[PDB]
């Protein structure tokens, strides 16, 4: 699990104040940024990586 | 192995004496470094 | 992995990727530590956070890889699960305490030139090479930088990489973060003014955190990549699941004897 940045105002599992999470239970104000108490969101999974050459389908069964 | 098995021990270096690029770096941490 | 560098073809044979089957994606790395046993993070297959909940159904294992992408075809081998454990005090309820689980495959891997075990410490290693100052070996496929300017090169690495750590002293690791720090865990990374940098990063997670003992010539898995505040932030630290600590449960699941 990498925490990075906030993206949006109230989003949760990341960077708000600095290199700080702000997590559950709190929310960001992408203001300086601030880290509150309420339910946030959880910034969303980033997905990496998709150039992957073919593998035997008998296993993606 | 015979009863614990022969756990990290890489054919292609220690079993071939060969040490790898950067081991040496672990190694001296040891030893201050 | 962060300011590492290409890994030698078979210089980390205990390695293993973890692979969504659809869509294809790469989730996590891992460790080989027997013939049937595959060492990950909790993280990589419960986090609710995410609505990540796998089924051994969801993922392969493909090991000896060098390889981000290709299909390494008379080389890596590509296994089914059997089943899966997550440690039952796993806390992903923000500590990622106990981060830990075992995957066991549905048949055993025939080991080969780049298909080998790593070792599990006993107590008197992990007591020898636990210091701070004394540097570890972070293996993965993970992202190159936290972040990059988008579509311009690719942040990801074509083949696996490397980075050497030193172990950072607990007081340290526990003032770095406001996140609580415990026993099950541990911290690696060079210090701002120390000059060097290097971090695991997003996809290196679940990873192997090792150690050579210089008296036997083997090498030993003292972490699992767990968590960090950023990649490669001056002042912050890669955490590790503490695998001394944890090897009573997993001895109790792999009921070896
Ligand atoms: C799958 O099991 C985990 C184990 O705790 C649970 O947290 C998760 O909510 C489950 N997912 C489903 C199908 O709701």
């Amino acid at each position: 699990i990498t925490y990075t940045d906030c993206t949006e105002s109230g989003q949760n599992l990341c960077l708000c104040e600095g290199s700080n999470v702000c997590g559950k239970g709190n929310k960001c104000i992408l203001g300086g940024n601030q880290c509150v108490t309420g339910e946030g969101t959880p910034k969303p999974e980033s997905h990496n990586n998709g150039d992957f050459e073919e593998i035997p389908e008998e296993y993606l069964q | 192995g015979s009863g614990e098995a022969d756990c990290g021990l890489r054919p292609l270096f220690e079993k071939k004496s060969l040490e790898d690029k950067t081991e040496r770096e672990l190694l001296e941490s040891y030893i201050d470094g | 992995i962060v300011e590492g560098s290409d890994a030698e073809i078979g210089m980390s044979p205990w390695q293993v990727m973890l692979f969504r089957k659809s869509p294809q994606e790469l989730l996590c790395g891992a460790s080989l530590i027997s013939d049937r046993w595959v060492l990950t993070a909790a993280h990589c297959l419960l986090y609710p956070p995410w609505d990540k909940n796998f089924t051994e159904n969801d993922l392969l294992v493909r090991i000896g890889k060098h390889s981000r992408t290709r299909y390494e075809r008379n080389i890596e081998k590509i296994s089914m699960l059997e089943k899966i454990y997550i440690h039952p005090r796993y806390n992903w309820r923000e500590n990622l305490d106990r981060d830990i689980a075992l995957m066991k495959l549905k048949k055993p891997v025939a080991f080969s030139d780049y298909i080998h075990p790593v070792c599990l410490p006993d107590r008197e290693t992990a007591a020898s090479l636990l210091q701070a100052g004394y540097k570890g070996r972070v293996t993965g496929w993970g992202n190159l930088k936290e972040t990059w300017t988008a579509n311009v090169g690719k942040g990801q690495p074509s083949v696996l990489q490397v980075v050497n750590l030193p172990i950072v002293e607990r007081p340290v690791c526990k003032d770095s973060t406001r996140i609580r720090i415990t026993d099950n865990m541990f911290c690696a990374g060079y210090k701002p003014d120390e000059g060097k940098r290097g971090d695991a990063c997003e996809g290196d997670s679940g990873g192997p955190f090792v150690m050579k003992s210089p008296f036997n010539n083997r090498w030993y898995q003292m972490g699992i990549v767990s968590w960090g505040e950023g990649c490669d932030r001056d002042g912050k630290y890669g955490f590790y699941t503490h695998v001394f600590r944890l090897k009573k449960w997993i001895q109790k699941v792999i009921d070896q004897f």
